[PDB]
């Protein structure tokens, strides 16, 4: 058995291919090196420390009718808007043992002449990476990527602190001014910032 | 419904003004390179006209080295069928055609001498339509 997998967050939408990637899958790897010549001697390889980018690409096509399912057109404007997502994808391809965060690449639909309704898809994706830009010390690293997504505004519940939701909803906690300057914040919650209401509707900067 | 039909009896052709009585088969045919192709919002193919080819095959027995003697020369090719129950005949002509190839030699145990001529045709004129 096998299934495709796109489980985008930013928007969070999980889409399943209604169809397997035609004729067939195949993934490159390719060691990061580079060769030198030395004098009497001849070449030689030397490998570079960095991994490499590789692409997972296929085609497939939308049908109108088949076991969950939606419009073409309406796919084809999903996964057009998901081109142009900065935040990564998650592609997870079950027989092929394929589970990693990508980026669509290059996306492209075609009808043919017959079968109006349907839309011929060639797709290619990315391996996705992350950018990570006192008292040393060995510590754990970080390698976990940080793909979560919450929405832009809360709802304050009645456990809850302001400190706490900077934690949970911002990271290292001590943001929790950043929530409070916030002059629409700033007119729902009191002029304690200490003082908080289940319910008042927050907004989280960015 | 009457008998009105024709046969090759009364088949008559003159290869470039000359009697060739003795040809006892011939067939032409005008046929085009219809191109065929398929639109986006139309269930059904669209066929174009194209350019037509004419071709022509005529095989008799030989009585003469006419064939071979006439080579790739351009000729003319006047078949004129006439209906004998009623009046009326049909008269066509092959406007410029060219041998394919010379049945130069051709025979076979005690056979008669069979002759087989095969070529191409530029274009034609109807000149009775019954």
């Amino acid at each position: 058995v096998i299934d495709i997998y796109l489980k985008n967050e930013k928007e969070k939408i999980d889409f399943h291919f209604p169809v397997n990637p035609q004729d067939s899958l195949s993934i490159k790897k390719e060691k990061r090196f580079e060769t030198v010549d030395i004098v009497n001697l001849g070449e030689f390889d030397i490998k570079k420390e960095g991994e490499k980018i590789r692409e997972i690409s296929f085609k497939t096509f939308l049908p109108n009718l088949y076991s969950e399912l939606k419009n073409p057109i309406e796919v084809v404007a999903m996964l057009e808007k998901w081109v142009d997502q900065a935040e990564p994808l998650r592609l997870i391809i079950t027989g092929f043992g394929y589970n990693g965060l990508v980026t669509i690449s290059s996306f492209s639909n075609t009808q043919t002449a017959g079968r109006e309704e349907d839309r011929d898809i060639e797709i290619t994706f990315r391996t996705y990476r992350e950018l990570k830009i006192s008292n040393t010390k060995t510590d754990l690293k970080d390698n976990r990527p940080n793909t979560q997504t919450k929405s832009k505004i809360y709802t304050v519940k009645a456990s809850d602190t302001l400190y706490k939701i900077a934690k949970n909803l911002l990271g290292k906690g001590s943001r929790w001014p950043e929530i409070y300057n916030i002059p629409e914040n700033k007119k729902v919650i009191g002029k304690n910032p200490n003082i908080i209401k289940k319910g008042k509707l927050v907004i989280p900067s960015k | 419904e009457e008998a009105s039909f024709l046969n090759g009896s009364d088949v008559v052709i003159l290869i470039d003004g000359v009697e060739e009585l003795y040809m006892e088969e011939i067939k032409a045919d005008f046929e085009q390179d219809e191109q065929s192709i398929k639109l986006l919002g139309c269930q059904n193919e669209i066929s174009r006209v194209g350019t037509t080819k004419g071709s022509f095959s005529l095989n008799g027995y030989k009585t003469d080295s006419k064939f071979a003697k006439l080579g790739f020369r351009s000729f003319e090719i006047i078949y004129n069928l006439s209906n004998s129950e009623t009046l009326g005949y049909e008269s066509i002509r092959l406007k410029n055609c060219r041998l394919k190839k010379l049945p130069l030699i051709n025979s076979k145990a005690g056979e008669i001498v069979k002759i087989e001529v095969e070529g191409s045709f530029r274009g034609y004129d109807l000149l009775n339509e019954l």
